[PDB]
């Protein structure tokens, strides 16, 4: 289809709640091989983080489930939990790998500027790091050898391009330093980050307008509250 | 559960 | 799959917010032919409710699009709305044949007890009224035939086996009042029913547990909603 | 938009 009507069809999708059929549309304009708008960024964004993150929460139910089924739970098991647990998690990788797949074939080689740049690095990321909740062995090591890359790269384009109150560094930030304390065991690195990076951007909101200030606390609230978790 | 980025 | 295991992955589907996957399973629990529990019942009615009560809330968003932009939208307006729709709807379609046929094959004539037979000539008048809410021509008529004849069953039935206030027999009476008001533009069959259907339940509350009360009255709070909709 | 019986 011409990639207007896709874009058509992934609002409509969105506004009916449909966030399967608006992946698939924003998949079909992206391979159309020309960049995205910051609003059709965000189409794509919403839609496979809605997707993925239903997938996510299954997973983490059901997991949940069949750890404690694995603990004693002896006679209370049989193979339903752990084979609706791989299914979902085979369906969950396989929406991470083609959301990396728009990623590496399209989206960050053809963005044309920094702030473009830095967000597809940050979902690129954010997918690996998706993909490190349910990986074992080497694919683990892999995929967070990757997701550290990925985030760090993202990382030193925007303290280079971006004011540090701004929302899209402020949320890459706050996923690396997820990143760390959730996915690599390195909570040291996470809380320093997360301090660090609340403290930067502090010391910039006397400058902000009503509306800038709300995108950026929004944020940093969330920068303290795992703050909070973590210490 | 940490917090994460949230999709706006 | 063994029924017992179709069933316990109806309930990890539920707890893990996959109803799709619920209704699925649910569906193979029932091709077994052996009645269903109460419990059993009301997993097989959530699942479908929560598959096809998002196809409905899409088709009704994208329904109105595609009328206010029949609405001299001109210029506004390529086919892209109506094939969205059309797909939406022939979806929904599908998954209320699905429903309709299990209650067809196997559900109604295999159930061993009033309050079952009820339970799923309800489903019955529900699920055609579904299909209602999007048929033209001459689907319509039949479908709205078929959703007056299931109903009417269940009200014969509910009236000769169950108390006023039992809340299957109230939801009963509530839905059939929506059919007249929305599916058969009888407003004055509907605000009928749900006006004897209140006075008939409130002359017997002060019978009723603390525990019974709660059920019965939420579902007579819907029907004094629908009359202030409908007065 | 009427109400109908809900699903629980
Ligand atoms: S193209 C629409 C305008 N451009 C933007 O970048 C967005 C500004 C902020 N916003 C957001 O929803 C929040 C507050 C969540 O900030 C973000 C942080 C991190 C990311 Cl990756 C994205 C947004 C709306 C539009
Ligand atoms: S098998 C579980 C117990 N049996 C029941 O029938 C239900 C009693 C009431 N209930 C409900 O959720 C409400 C209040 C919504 O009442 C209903 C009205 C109409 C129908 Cl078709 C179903 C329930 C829980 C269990």
């Amino acid at each position: 289809m011409e990639r207007a009507s896709l874009i058509q069809k992934a609002k409509l999708a969105e506004q009916a709640e449909r966030y399967e059929d608006m992946a698939a549309f924003m998949k079909g304009a992206v391979e159309k091989g020309e960049e995205l708008s910051c609003e059709e960024r965000n189409l794509l964004s919403v839609a496979y983080k809605n997707v993925v993150g239903g997938q996510r929460a299954a997973w983490r139910v059901l997991s949940s489930i069949e750890q404690k089924s694995n603990e004693e739970g002896s006679e209370e098991k049989g193979p339903e939990v752990r084979e609706y647990r791989e299914k979902v998690e085979t369906e969950l990788q396989g929406v991470c790998d083609t959301v990396l797949g728009l990623l590496d074939s399209h989206l960050i080689k053809e963005a044309g500027d920094a702030e473009s740049r830095v967000f597809y690095l940050k979902m690129k990321g954010d997918y690996y790091r998706y993909l490190a909740e349910v990986a074992t062995g080497d694919d683990k090591k892999r995929i967070i050898d990757s997701a550290r890359s990925a985030y760090q790269e993202a990382m030193d384009i925007s303290k280079k391009e971006m004011p540090p109150t701004n929302p899209i560094r402020l949320g890459l930030a706050l996923n690396f330093s997820v990143f760390h304390y959730e996915i690599a065991n390195s909570p040291e690195e996470a809380i320093s980050l997360a301090k660090t990076t609340f403290d930067e951007a502090m010391a910039d909101l006397h400058t902000l307008s009503e509306d800038s200030y709300k995108d950026s606390t929004l944020i940093m609230q969330l920068l303290r509250d795992n703050l909070t978790l973590w210490t | 559960r940490s917090y994460s980025s949230p999709d706006i």
